[PDB]
RNA sequence: AACGAGGAAUUCCUAGUAAGCGCAAGUCAUCAGCUUGCGUUGAUUACGUCCCUGCCCUUUGUACACACCG
């Protein structure tokens, strides 16, 4: 009735960066994530919540805020997720300070927090990081703003707790064809969901129960994979 | 005497001398016929005055054009202004004033840079 | 795929249409119309690409049996297209119909 | 959805509006009676036709 | 997708580099000093 | 019937001028190939603002069109396309190369789509020039985007800048070149068929305005 | 305006000369018998002709169109225009 | 801070509201 | 719409005559400028309460 | 072995201007790691506003009609 495709080598899906501004895909940003540099004096370091608190205090900021653990764990589950195997989403980190980060969907996030932090300080001072084969820069700090990096046909929502709840399967089936999605998550420890409410349209909720950013990201990932049959 | 007339044309830093005298209906620009001006996209801009007016009025005269200085587009605008003012002057001198006026009206209604140039002096506040 | 471009200038690949991943066997133009190109690919389906929107086939043509290798238009009509398969059954399709089934 | 057209008549002034926002009075084109105060983002002069989507609302100060 | 791994953390050539930087710095500094005292 | 005579000896010259140029004299066409009769803006509120009243030979009228407020609005449209095509990163100031690119694009459009290339340009402009925009409101901290209408001149300038920027970003890192992809993008723009860069951006603009009305 | 001289022939062709150089410019052909009367308006817009084929012809002169073609019964023999009132009188054959 | 015209309009608004209510 | 509310306000003053005679010049100048500017819409309208309001304030 | 147009911040600019391309000189202070002349090519977007940021000026009609306010 209809021929099979000519070649049947199961090829890798086409890898994606932001330079493609056409293909329908998914993008997750981590908003207000805390990744801060400091120079202890004889070593630069990433600010960490538990171990250094009085030096946070002598700087004067809030130990209730300065915590990259949730960023690391959310990043781990996202870039581990099976849609990231299917090659259909990429990561944008919008720091608490303001730096744009494009994370390629081919990197392998270091599993332990110390290695992750060492990578992070190398990034935040160096601006680019190459692979072990050294021909592709996997991490790209880039220029504000993010909507001047996104694809053209996108809808932009935030993930808030107070918002009315929907089924993300329903939402992705409500979408149009070339209309990609753009979900802003709040990776703050404890703060108000007012970060990108001039950027994006509408707020969304996934339960009447509060979550973490991590399990919210997992919920959105699996609603995505069920909506796209992958 | 030979009924003759002479005019100048001027873009930013170029000069276009145009002799116009009665003749057999030809054009000459720098000792080369005007199918061979260089820039080849502005050749039509050089052609502009002839195609604005018609062709018989240039069938009964003789032009001789010589340009110096400037660059490409500057020379080209210079030649077109020179041809315009020369044709108008020849008509004014040897044939009817009414023909001169209808020529002038058609030109200036199209584009005034043909009859007067603008040497661009700045405006300081 | 097909590649279409104006003659005398190999430098300018004017338009590059990726049809089915099977080999496109034959490509022709309309005769009466002038902006509709037809490709028979070995996928037993022939497609009518409107040369303005090259992204999708303006009209499919299916129902064939195996290896459509030739096709021809027709003089009086610009709507009636003849396809030659590779197992016989020279088929005659309409375009101003729905067009999935042959006339 | 019905689009409509109007004519910018008279540029208003002295109101405290942001740079790049100008408050102006339009008369509806095909219906020669209703005038509405609206805003514009680009430069406007007297007497030019202008496109309108929303019907009912009159504009205001934009702080 | 193919994945990768991140990268983060010639002795005589680099020693030549540091000696050249020290030579440049010292010559420029002494030039400044001679200029000042002579003036 | 009745006939006007203005001719009594057929024009002979000593330096022969080709047939194309003769017919150009009897009717001005842009690059001698495209007329200006049967060219119209299909929508009002732009007949004033995209001038196709006066014919032109080549798109390089070097007049002073930017001293006053609206001499920009007076300037003819294909001039604006060459200019915004020249506005570049590596290529600021090569207008001759730019206008040759315009001519190449114009031929590509006329070859592919039948109707009239310059008509395609004008209809594309009036179909993509956005209608209802937003701006920032300060408000003193509780800031947001608010929706206003937009002037015709801003519509024209916005539509043109978007179209050329879409063409350049299409031919940024690709095997296609600017003239080709601008031709395709313009044809789809006059089609209004939702695959053009400017079309996507326009509907995105008006829906932003809709969302925070 | 003192520039244009009008000759009305005996085969119909109205011919327009410039009188500075004595040169020929324009030629109209409407009537079929001899032309007998020609005049031009004081504002140099319109042109009146009348001929023994019973025909009065109205022309523009800024353009070169045919405005009007009127047919009367008798042929027309004599013509006088008057410019200040824009009225013209024909002497007929009845 | 409210501008002339705007202050007049909203004050006129309230006054006309009360008068029309009493009528 | 605020023009319409202005006219009703004037008619209520004409009911309360004593507030009139201390501000007659201000009333007259503002009223005449408002109508002379907004004339076209106001005259192309049709409203019998508006007609009666105009009649009473005229008298 | 670094490197694919160079983040955060920050500086400037409204027509022969931004930018690009070169040729010449080397003028009692400066400049040769450069400095200054001249020509070529020639743009997009504002030309309105005091709403934010700051700055100033005036709060006494004083000056001679009419007008305006008081």
């Amino acid at each position: 009735q209809k021929a099979l495709p000519a070649s049947l080598v199961p090829q890798a899906p086409p890898v994606l960066t932001s330079k493609d501004k056409i293909t329908k895909r998914m993008i997750v940003v981590l908003a207000m994530a805390s990744l801060e540099t400091h120079k202890i004096s004889d070593k630069y370091v990433l600010l960490n919540c538990d171990d250094h608190q009085g030096l946070l205090k002598k700087m004067g900021r809030d130990i209730s805020e300065a915590r990259p653990d949730i960023t690391h764990q959310c990043l781990l589950t996202l870039l581990d997720s099976p849609i990231n195997k299917a090659g259909k989403l990429q990561v944008y980190i919008q720091t608490s300070r303001g730096i744009l980060i494009e994370v390629n969907p081919t990197v392998r996030i270091p599993r332990t927090f110390k290695r992750f932090s060492g990578l992070m300080v190398q990034l935040l001072h160096k601006l680019s990081i190459r692979s072990v084969n050294s021909e592709e820069k996997l991490l790209k700090v880039i220029k504000n703003p993010i909507t001047d990096h996104l694809p053209t046909k996108c809808r932009k929502v935030t993930l808030s707790f107070d918002a009315p709840v929907i089924r993300v399967q329903d939402y992705i089936e409500k979408l149009d064809d070339d209309e990609s999605i753009c979900v802003f998550v709040g990776a703050m420890a404890r703060g108000k969901d007012n970060f990108a409410d001039e950027y994006v349209d509408e707020k969304v909720g996934l339960s009447n129960y509060p979550l973490s950013a991590s399990v919210a990201c997992s919920k959105f990932c699996h609603g995505a994979e069920d909506a796209w049959n992958i | 005497a030979v009924p003759s007339v002479q005019t100048f044309g001027k873009k930013k830093s170029a000069t276009a001398v145009a002799h116009v005298k009665a003749g057999k209906g030809l054009i000459k620009v720098n000792g080369s016929p005007i199918t061979l001006v260089e820039p080849e996209i502005l050749r039509f801009k050089v052609y502009e005055p002839l195609l604005l007016v018609g062709l018989d009025k240039f069938s009964n005269i003789d032009i001789r054009v010589r340009v110096t200085g400037g660059g490409h587009v500057s020379q080209v605008y210079a030649i077109r202004q020179a041809i315009a003012k020369g044709l108008v002057a020849y008509h004014q001198k040897y044939v009817d004033e009414q023909s001169k006026n209808e020529l002038k009206k058609a030109f200036t209604s199209y584009d005034r840079t043909l009859l007067i140039a603008d040497s661009r002096r700045p405006e300081p506040k | 795929l097909v590649s279409v471009y104006d003659s005398y200038n190999p430098r300018t690949i004017l338009l590059s249409i990726n049809a089915s991943t099977h080999p496109t066997h034959v490509t022709k133009f309309h005769t009466q119309d002038n902006k509709i190109l037809a490709t028979a690919s070995d996928d037993r389906v022939t497609r009518l690409w409107d040369i303005s929107n090259a992204y999708e086939p303006q009209l499919e043509l299916t129902g064939a049996t195996d290896y459509v290798r030739t096709l021809s238009f027709i003089p009086a009509a610009p709507h009636l297209v003849a396809t030659g398969s590779y197992d016989g059954l020279i088929r005659l399709y309409d375009t101003r119909s729905s067009g999935s089934t042959p006339i | 959805t019905p689009v409509t057209l109007a004519k910018v008549i008279k540029v208003l002034g002295r109101t405290g509006s942001r740079g790049g926002v100008t408050q102006v009075r339009v008369e509806f084109l095909e219906d020669t009676s209703r005038t509405i105060v609206r805003n514009v983002k680009g430069p406007v002069r007297e007497n030019d036709i202008l496109v309108l989507m929303e019907s009912e609302r009159e504009a205001r100060r934009l702080r | 997708i193919p994945t990768h791994a991140p990268k983060y953390e010639d002795r005589t050539r680099s020693e030549i580099n540091k000696m050249k930087a020290q030579l440049k710095k010292e010559r420029k500094f002494t030039m400044k000093e001679i200029r000042k005292d002579a003036k | 019937d009745f006939e006007v005579v203005e001719e009594f000896t057929p024009v002979v010259l000593a330096t022969p001028i080709p047939e194309e140029v003769q017919q150009a004299q009897t009717e001005i066409k842009l690059f001698n190939k495209w007329s200006f009769e049967e060219v119209e803006v299909k929508d009002a509120s732009l007949v004033d603002y995209v001038q196709v009243r006066q014919p032109i030979f080549v798109a390089h009228t070097a007049g002073r069109y930017a001293n006053k407020r609206f001499r920009k609005a007076q300037c003819p449209i294909i001039e604006r396309l060459t200019n915004s095509l020249m506005m570049n990163g590596r290529n600021n100031g090569k207008k001759l190369k730019a206008v040759r690119i315009i001519k190449h694009t114009l031929d590509i459009i006329n070859v592919l789509t039948d109707q009239n290339p310059i008509q395609v340009v004008v209809d594309a402009i009036t179909n993509t020039g956005p209608r209802e925009d937003t701006t920032r409101v300060g408000g003193g901290g509780a800031a947001r985007r608010q929706a206003v209408d937009v002037s015709p001149l801003r519509r024209v300038n916005q539509a043109i800048a978007l179209l050329t920027i879409g063409a350049r970003e299409a031919a940024f890192r690709n095997i296609k070149t600017i003239a080709e992809t601008l031709a395709e993008e313009l044809i789809n723009a006059a089609k209004g068929s939702s695959t053009s860069y400017a079309i996507k951006k326009k509907d995105e603009l008006e829906r932003v305005a809709k969302s925070n009305r | 305006c003192g520039n244009f001289g009008f000759i009305g022939s005996s085969n119909g062709s109205i011919t327009i000369y410039n009188m500075q150089s004595g040169i020929l410019r324009k030629k109209y052909k409407l009537h079929k018998r001899a032309v007998t009367g020609i005049s031009l308006d004081g504002m140099n817009r319109k042109m009146v002709s009348c001929g023994l084929d019973g025909i009065v012809g109205f022309y523009d002169f800024n353009k070169s169109t045919l405005l009007g073609k009127l047919k009367l019964d008798a042929p027309i023999t004599a013509m006088v225009y008057h410019r200040s009132s824009d009225l013209f009188a024909l002497a007929l054959d009845d | 801070s409210l501008k002339a015209g705007e202050r007049l309009m909203e004050a006129l608004d309230l006054g006309i509201a009360e008068i029309e209510g009493l009528e | 719409s605020y023009v319409l509310k202005f006219l009703k306000f004037i008619d209520t003053v004409m009911q309360n005559k004593t507030l009139l005679h201390s501000h007659l010049p201000l009333i007259c100048k503002n009223l005449f400028f408002i109508i002379k500017f907004n004339h076209k819409e106001l005259v192309s309208q049709k409203n019998e309460e508006l007609k009666l309001q105009i009649n009473r304030v005229k008298t």
